[PDB]
């Protein structure tokens, strides 16, 4: 999973 | 058949915590453990299929930090207004004597994400087999949480799930029984 | 217990996927205690100011474009990257439920449990025949275990010799799941 | 008190692939250390941040310490202490670098004069090298210690070297009297290395007496 503030 | 994955964060002053969690369809996947850094997987055959990076997280919450401090002094430090939680207690399943169950503690439609939750049978603390999970994000942008207590049914046995909030004036006690 | 005000931000980064990943959508929120400031939306391509609060932060951030660039890419290398990750045990997950009818607690209640995902139609019949007339039913009840529970029971003064039956369809199964229980 | 290990539970440094400058750099030379300073504020409840000055190269300014939980972080909160211990920078996240433990209340923790701690080193069960680490501090924490010694070797055993170590397996222990505990001194198998978990172990400010405290080092070589 990639992350995205 | 509409499907929504969600990367939810928060950061609250001044108790200075955070959380960073994958939701799916309004489940959660996992959560980031501050602390350790690790990630914790809302259902342990999760990580078998999937992993992700703990600390990236930690750079999120910095920025949503960052940024509460801006927004907290845009707004001219308007604080939050408390919204005492919706409590609810039913059964895993359906409830038979002597037959294994699982008691479930609904707290929902609530702010901020922070509240004291005790089960009680016959009075008194349970501080073993419960479990729970973190703030889970609503639609509405309020929270909910599921505390869990596993047990075996007995008109002998009687329970409470004691929630404290700020919102609320005193402490709740939403009770369940065998009648 | 305390009442020294408290301060909240939240964040959400959203994808809402249509049809598979036939039709990927990005939303990039952010709030002040419940209230949404300002967002992205993929169907939009900017950031616009939900309230005043945000119309500052949508200037600023809509003027850098290295940051919109990577935010208009977010429905691939986001949402559908994820997407093809978790699928595997989300979207494709399924878990069947267990149906119990009791009398009760005169209404014949019929009890679907542990079940996932959400998708479910639960029918009563009447010695064959469907009864669209007086079922209460308790929406669909969240387990925060990735597990849903329901109960819908049937209002009625049941007769002897009659057939009473509570269908269940649901995408875990290939054949719908039937429990009869006439009296 | 804690069991000493036994062969087979420390890692080899024959099976750790990544680059081993990654463990060296938080061993040599730059460290943080701060004599009187004060928690200016925080990120997370479990850490302090110190605004830490620095005109030596000045790779950083502002310095988040992280503990084992709360009860930490208070201790320390608004007092002078001492700052001393291993900083990294790769993902080092609050609001420069991150670090460990490693305070230490500053006043009555002083002494005029340094003590001097003994080092015993044991290269395949054969002590080849005794040295001095010193300190002026009536109590220490064992990452002040652990850093000490081990740049020490970096320098004159080669104990981590750019692509790999000289040595196989390799452990760092303390002992105090009753007490004894020890540390992995060796990345654990992989094809990289998380230098924020490795160090995350001086996370519980363990301290000691600089007074009864002996450390010993037993390596093996590669053979």
């Amino acid at each position: 999973a990639r992350a995205x503030s | 058949e509409e499907h929504v994955i969600i990367q939810a964060e928060f950061y609250l002053n001044p108790d200075q915590s955070g959380e960073f969690m994958f939701d799916f369809d309004g489940d959660e996947i996992f959560h980031v453990d501050m602390a350790k850094k690790e990630t914790v997987w809302r259902l342990e055959e999760f990580g078998r299929f999937a992993s992700f990076e703990a600390q990236g997280a930690l750079a999120n919450i910095a920025v949503d930090k960052a940024n509460l401090e801006i927004m907290t002094k845009r707004s001219n430090y308007t604080p939050i207004t408390n919204v005492p939680p919706e409590v609810t207690v039913l059964t895993n399943s359906p409830v038979e004597l002597r037959e294994p169950n699982v008691l479930i503690c609904f707290i929902d439609k609530f702010t901020p994400p922070v509240v004291n939750v005790t089960w009680l049978r016959n009075g008194k603390p349970v501080t073993t087999g419960v479990s729970e999970t973190v703030f889970l994000p609503r639609e509405d942008h309020l929270f909910r949480k599921f505390h869990y207590l596993p047990f075996l049914p007995s008109t002998e046995d009687v329970y409470d799930c004691r929630v404290e909030h700020w919102g609320l004036d005193e402490p709740l006690l939403k009770h369940w029984e065998f009648d | 217990g305390d009442t020294r005000p408290r301060f909240l931000e939240q964040v959400k980064h959203e994808c809402h996927f249509f049809n598979g990943t036939e039709r990927v959508r990005f939303l990039d929120r952010y709030f002040y205690h419940q209230e949404e400031y300002v967002r992205f939306d993929s169907d939009v391509g900017e950031y616009r100011a939900v309230t005043e609060l945000g119309r500052p932060d949508a200037e600023y951030w809509n003027s850098q474009k290295d940051l919109l660039e990577q935010k208009r890419a977010a429905v691939d290398t986001y949402c559908r990257h994820n997407y093809g990750v978790g699928e595997s045990f989300t979207v494709q997950r399924r878990v069947y439920p267990e149906v119990t009818v009791y009398p009760a607690k005169n209404l014949l209640v019929c009890s679907v449990n542990g079940f996932y995902p959400g998708s479910i139609e639960v029918r009563w019949f009447r010695n064959g025949q469907e009864e669209k007339t007086g079922v209460v039913s308790t929406g669909l009840i969240q387990n925060g275990d990735w597990t849903f529970q329901t109960l819908v029971m049937l209002e009625t003064v049941p007769r002897s010799g009659e057939v009473y039956t509570c269908q269940v369809e649901h995408p875990s199964l290939t054949s719908p799941l039937t429990v009869e229980w006439r009296a | 008190s804690q069991p000493d290990p036994k062969p087979d539970e420390l890692h080899k440094s024959s099976k750790f692939t990544g680059l081993m400058e990654n463990m060296k750099v938080l061993y040599d030379d730059n460290h943080v250390s701060a004599i009187n300073v004060k928690s200016i504020d925080q990120f997370l409840y479990f850490d302090l941040i110190y605004s830490i000055k620095d005109t030596k190269l000045g790779n950083y300014d502002n310095v988040r310490v992280e503990f084992k939980n709360k009860d930490l972080a208070d201790k320390y909160k608004d007092k002078y202490v001492d700052v001393f211990g291993a900083n990294y920078y790769y993902q080092c996240y609050f609001s420069k670098t991150c670090m460990y433990g490693g305070v230490t209340e500053h006043n009555g923790n002083q002494l005029d004069k340094y003590r001097s701690i003994t080092v015993r080193v044991f290269e395949d069960g054969k002590n080849l090298l005794s040295f001095d680490v010193q300190t002026n501090k009536k109590k220490v924490t064992a990452q002040e210690l652990d850093y000490l010694t081990r740049h020490y070797l970096v320098k004159n055993k080669k104990l981590y070297e750019f692509n790999n170590s000289p040595y196989e397996t390799g452990y760092i222990k303390f002992i105090e009297n009753e007490n004894s505990f020890w540390y992995d001194m060796m990345p654990a198998p992989g094809d990289k290395f998380d230098q924020s978990k490795y160090l995350m172990m001086y996370n519980d400010n363990k301290m000691v007496d600089s007074k009864d405290v002996k450390i010993e080092v037993y390596l093996t070589t590669k053979k």
